């Protein structure tokens, strides 16, 4: 048993990265539901995600299903017409039913271009997790992208809009040349991939997206992710050194956000030194937040856990996290729950689920899904990122 | 296919889920894709469980999809058993392992258990939560409950009390008052606050309250049949309703009718010269059934305001809800869709919203007055404190509850016009 | 002579009224201007009451004022015996009253009526609206309690609970409650639920339990002094203010504690992962002093705020608001002033504020979450529904109502971002 | 025992009247309180009064107290210069210690006299009650108001600006006489008034109002007040008989109005048929009152008791009023109410204070202290004015 979510879950994140996009989901009415649960209040702000339920004559006749998809997709249409991209999200009843949504989104992306295009991505739990379910967004936004022959770099990952501001502007200001985001909020301004073209990854469970503009000839920028303070000073390092800037020059860029960066980490990590903390695999967020906790904030890993490793982007993060620690890549909760009450950690970063549960039993929980909401990365928000971590243990030692 | 966004009840193995959580012993097994353990998040969240949701999820991949769903649900059911040590185990499917060449029964009566093992079909595409809530409780009575001898004393039984309902909690606290007061003991409480040795028990009682119908009137249907013991068939929500519950209980026990009217104060409060602002007040109704026929009637005869709308999500009781509609004048609203009831709101502009998160909302966008009554709610709507919808102290919560809205309105006009 | 627009206290005559009104059977007539009749509608309309208040003025005017103000007086009190049968009368004087020179003992005594007169001396303008609460309740006591013989099983007093007071009924019922499961039976609750009958049973309680210090400290002490009687020092508003509160009184009466903790919410609803955002909240916190500084304790260690204001607007009990707020590293704000504590919220800027309806029409125009906590209220405040601030439950009651704020604007913050 | 309000209360309705006028209170801690607790969520909301608390060391001395009083009217004009119009409000306090008010306006209206007019008038319950106050604030102006030679309508009592707005819209489309309502909102267009213009009341308390108008040299015309469809018809058909305006102009002006007036009537008067009306003396509303109920909305009036019966004004409104109902003069309200429990009347227009005991007791309660602030006056709120009374017995029949 695994506790995670399909990854219609960062369906909800990603439509707020991209206002021209529609998620259209096609699954049962437990997915319907999941959006909605997960949601919460954002769901009475008539967001853009959909679920068209597969009716029990949708499973039966895959024909008649696919003419009812075209007749949804045609009257979402015509609702809409602001929507120039939608997504059409596989999911498990889909995947089982095995309806071809890749030859759907090629048919309405034929019928309904150049206008709006139809891209095909799968957030279904039998092949997907917490963030692939954005990692395979990216992923399939990649291929029809244009060829470019201009090198640009391009940040692939959903900062939050004032992240990308503080990223766009610190690469700016930097020295480098071109700077593109792969989410880009119009499909007029998607950015172009090619063989000169380079790109380097904001948050790391982007692995098919990696693969995906390795085909295309971009190539990809070994660095720490932009987590804390030194997280983000070594992602700035590797990009300039890729873009051949000064080492001097991008000191007196970076001493700046640096000093208050080490500042705000200081901060609020007076509550985690000389603690424990335990990481249960959630989004593929924890081996670098491990490593941030360790360095910067002072605070011991018993075991950082993943649903899946990617050695080759992670592995900065990983080298950089000391070898004490030991990686744990399944997940089994039977098992993890009594390797975390064996720990006794100070702090659990756990799901939603397991939160409220392991505080009952006596542990201090932090959830890993308020990482991909909130802005974390980058120097001006390493200290948020600190106390986002320290306040359930200010909590519990206020609350005895 | 239709694109809906917001869906009223869940799918059905949520209620079945609800069911296994209110019992204690009681262990559910959901051969379900991994990322179906979000339903999990609601109770632990929404209802605070200190403890985890008593399922376990088989969690098969694209790898477990020929054979290997199978095996996984032998092994999630074996370990759940050796792991949980539940008395009693009941076994599901979800959306997906429908269209999976699962079986759920061979599966789970090869390993033996030496706990009984309930099994429930419910079709995932066709019903609804409610339904998952009912017939999970209704298999579960008939695995369990026997016909057994009847206690000395007088004994009743809360028939309907599911996790993730509205107030549930509450109610059965002012329920077990009202009929202590009565001077009859409950004896049991289910699904929630129950064992498999509580269900076992239930035919102990002389005979059934059932406080939900949605997710008990086929157990109290099913006792009836078998168990030989008559079921209310008013609920107490208000002060009418809880006279009329009590008049009925005291008939069916035998023992004379005694209710402690002591703390009731909706009927002042409401004759009070306060709330004559309150009288011809057009009130929206929508929600589970039940809750909505007794808000009308408490709205109507307690309140003074006039029901300008009636509405449902539930198919399985649109009768009733029909009937109660043609009794106050007008057609209900049988839909599970929030674009029609928005539209009815909007066509009947009503003074007061009372109906679930989803009418909440609507009516904060069209600046009416609202309040919560039915089942689909946050996290916020659950009190930390004693907030029942039943009983004389549940009509002061709703009279009080009803009136915040619009005594937050008048006053922030009030306050507008004077400055 | 300064101007007053908002006064956080009525005059004392205003606080006689809370002690009569709460009491049956003691009426008392009132040497006071035609016109001074507003003040009953308080208890009519705020408090709901359908009983008139227990109140006789003499309704002077310009063609009385001369001489005639002794003879209204004595007709006054002829009337007041003749048809509304008071068991006990008391009386005193309006600052109108005060000022015209009058005595409200000489005609008493010369009317000699037959059940017994107390006779009331407040200055109006120097004292307020508690100190006629706590000296006509304390005059009460000396004129009917007398030293007696004690009760066979333990008995304790409840001094303090008036009417038109904040949340006093449920309080009652609460700390009537928690004493019943310690095995203590309340021998009688004044003033609110108490006749002169039972203000003479006073003297048979083992010990007196001191809800409100306001209206009751100075009785708590005279029955200290005359009655034998020892009396607890703390208030049991919150889970540690309730369990010190259970220890205490289970030392004074000699039972063990048997706090009944099933009802209790608060502390797992605090420590859940929701209410994580609540560590380090700025609290601004105003109002009578008990309750500031009971709402101090529950906000720092059981809810995780940080409290950055800490006032009352008794000047009586400044002493101990001021060595509470230096427990809290802050500087009591002992004014009765709104226009000062405008300014401490304004330079302050809380998160969440606690206090009077003043404190929250300041907030509400400040644009800050804002709960009500202490004594000066609306009629809306007025719970039909049973609200307590006392003991478990009322620990309950108040998360809940401290979380509505901040919960309700965050979800409309949340809103509003994602439109 | 009378159990009604001193004049103070007067005080709530009047400012909202007059943008301009503050009304400073000069009593003790009693009568501030009973300004707060009266306006209710409007002391919330900056109002324009304010009560000068009288101390101990300000009751002994007239002279200190003069001055006490001067520098607080200095620190309200530092605070408000807007305020060119000061009420100051006579108290029971107030006029125990017999400060001299007169002489206090004789000098702040000579300290600032040009910009800000100071009066002076009663609120005191041992002079004046209700909307005596209220009489007694015009009362206070109208000797002061310039003196003119042009023959003038003026509507003397205070309306609500809608009331208002019809009310001269209707004298305008009567063709003859402009009008010019006594109180000002501001000092700025302070009206005339002199033996040229002629005057009559809207409202029936005003009989200090009568007292300086006739001083004045203005004469009054009597008419029944506007309370209904036949209230407002007889009013204005006064009005044209006075300025000579033909009847068939007035017919063909007043016949519209008067259809809609006499349809809301009906309308909201059908639950009031045959019922039984009782009237404790709250505000001298109350024989126009029991004259409307009784012709047109049907009811029967057992008693009818007003605080102060003017019989000369109210006098066309008596003649009106059928000869069964009882005239009531003073309060004994446990006499009056021992009264209301033997009539055991269907409604009974009663205090607020006593409004919750007698329902409690089993009777019905309409409030007139409501009726002072609704709209309730000439045509259009004639249904308003019906509906009132209607709702309570429609509360009654509904609960039980
Ligand atoms: C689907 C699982 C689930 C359900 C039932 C809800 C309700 C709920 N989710 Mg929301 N949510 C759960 C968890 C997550 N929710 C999502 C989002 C989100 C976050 C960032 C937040 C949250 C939370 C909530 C809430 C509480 C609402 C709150 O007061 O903010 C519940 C009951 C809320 C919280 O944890 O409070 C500290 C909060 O800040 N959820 C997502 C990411 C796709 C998941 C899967
Ligand atoms: C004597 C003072 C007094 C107090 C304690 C309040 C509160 C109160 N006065 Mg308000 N009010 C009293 C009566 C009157 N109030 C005044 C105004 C006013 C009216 C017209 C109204 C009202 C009311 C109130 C209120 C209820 C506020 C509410 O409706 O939310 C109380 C408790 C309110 C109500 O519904 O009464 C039935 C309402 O419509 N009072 C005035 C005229 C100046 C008086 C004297
Ligand atoms: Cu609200």
């Amino acid at each position: 048993q695994r506790e995670v979510f399909c990854g219609l879950t960062g369906i909800i994140w990603l439509h707020r990265k991209m206002q021209d996009a529609f998620f259209l989901v096609v699954g049962s009415r437990t997915c319907a539901h999941l959006l909605q649960s997960a949601a919460g209040v954002m769901i009475f702000a008539e967001p853009r995600f959909g679920t068209a339920v597969l009716e029990e004559k949708d499973l039966a006749g895959l024909a008649d299903a696919n003419a009812e998809l075209d007749r949804e997709v045609d009257r979402l249409l015509a609702r809409r017409p602001d929507i120039r991209q939608l997504f059409l999200v596989g999911s498990c009843p889909s995947e089982v039913i095995k309806l071809d949504l890749h030859r759907a989104a090629e048919r309405l992306s034929a019928h309904h271009g150049p206008a709006v295009r139809v891209y095909n991505f799968s957030g279904s739990g039998i092949e997907t997790t917490f963030t692939q379910g954005e990692d395979a967004c990216l992923a399939s936004i990649v291929p029809t992208l244009p060829a470019t022959e201009a090198r640009e770099l391009l940040l692939v990952g959903a900062l939050p809009d004032v992240v990308e501001d503080q990223a766009v502007s610190l690469l700016t200001q930097l020295g480098i040349g071109p700077v593109r985001c792969l989410p880009a909020h119009h499909a007029a301004e998607a950015p172009g991939v090619g063989p000169n073209t380079v790109f380097a990854l904001v948050q790391p469970f982007l692995g098919d997206t990696h693969g995906a503009l390795t085909r295309r000839g971009a190539r990809h920028i070994a660095a720490p992710f932009p987590f804390g303070e030194e997280g983000t000073t070594l992602w700035l390092k590797a990009i300039a050194d890729e873009f051949g800037v000064s080492a001097e020059t991008f000191e007196a860029v970076t001493a700046a956000p640096r000093a208050r960066a080490r500042k705000a980490v200081a901060a609020a990590s007076e509550g985690l030194r000389g603690k424990s903390v335990f990481f249960l695999p959630d989004s593929q967020l924890e081996p670098s937040l491990a490593r941030f906790l360790t360095r910067e904030c002072g605070m011991s890993a018993v075991e950082v856990g993943t649903p899946f490793l990617h050695r080759g982007i992670l592995g900065p993060d990983l080298d950089l996290l000391a070898e004490g620690p030991v990686l744990s890549e399944g997940q089994d909760v039977e098992r993890q729950l009594d390797r975390v009450r064996a720990a006794r950690p100070d702090l659990t970063v756990c799901g939603l689920g397991l939160a409220n549960p392991l505080e009952a039993e006596g542990f201090t929980t932090k959830w890993a899904i308020e990482l991909v909401f909130t802005p974390v990365h980058f120097y001006e928000q390493a200290g948020d990122l600190a106390g986002l971590f320290s306040r359930p243990v200010r909590r519990r030692a206020i609350l005895r | 296919m239709k694109l809906t966004l917001w869906t009223y009840e869940g799918p059905p193995h949520v209620g079945a889920m609800r069911v296994a959580t209110g019992m204690t012993g009681m262990h559910y097994v959901l051969h379900a894709p991994q990322g179906d353990t979000y339903a999990d998040l609601l109770f632990t969240m929404i209802e605070r469980r200190g403890k985890r949701p008593p399922v376990s999820y088989t969690t098969f991949q694209a790898r477990d999809l020929g054979s290997d769903t199978a095996e996984l649900f032998q092994s999630a059911c074996r370990d759940a058993y050796e792991r949980f040590q539940p008395q009693a185990i009941m076994v599901g499917s979800s959306c997906t392992a429908e269209l999976i060449q699962d079986d759920t029964g061979g599966l789970a009566d090869a390993l033996s258990l030496p706990v009984p093992v309930v099994h429930l079909e419910l079709p995932s595409y066709q019903r609804k939560e409610n339904f998952g809530a009912d017939e999970s409780f209704l298999q579960i009575c008939r695995k369990l409950a026997r016909p057994m001898e009847r206690t000395e004393k007088v004994s009743c039984n809360l028939l309907g009390p599911t996790a993730l309902g509205f107030r549930h909690r509450d109610d059965i606290l002012e329920v077990t008052r009202l009929l202590e007061g009565m001077g009859i003991a409950v004896n049991a409480v289910a699904p929630m606050g129950a064992s498999p040795a509580d269900i076992a028990r239930l035919g102990a009682a002389h005979f059934n309250v059932l406080l939900y119908p949605e997710t008990g009137e086929s157990a109290a249907r099913w006792a009836e049949k078998t168990l030989k013991q008559p079921y209310t068939k008013t609920v107490p929500i208000g002060v009418g309703a809880t006279r009329d519950f009590v008049a009925e209980v005291a008939a069916l026990a035998g023992v004379a009718p005694v209710a402690d009217d002591s703390r009731l104060r909706q009927p002042w409060w409401s004759a009070s010269v306060d709330s004559t602002y309150l009288t011809g007040k057009r009130v929206f109704l929508f929600g589970d059934a039940t809750h909505v026929i007794a808000a009308a009637r408490v709205a109507r005869d307690e309140m003074g305001f006039e029901v300008v709308g009636m509405g449902c999500y539930n198919r399985e009781f649109a009768r009733p809800m029909r009937a109660a509609a043609k009794g106050y004048g007008l057609e209900a609203l049988v839909t599970d869709d929030y674009l029609e009831v928005e539209e009815a709101i909007q066509a009947l502009a009503p003074e007061l919203i009372l109906g679930t998160q989803m009418e909440r909302h609507i009516a904060k966008r069209l600046g009416i007055p609202c309040a919560v009554i039915s089942a689909p709610v946050h996290v916020q709507d659950f009190p930390a404190r004693y907030s029942p919808q039943m009983g004389f102290e549940g009509a002061n919560v709703l009279f009080d509850t009803w009136i915040h809205p619009l005594t937050m309105g008048l006053e922030e006009h009030l306050l507008t016009m004077f400055r």
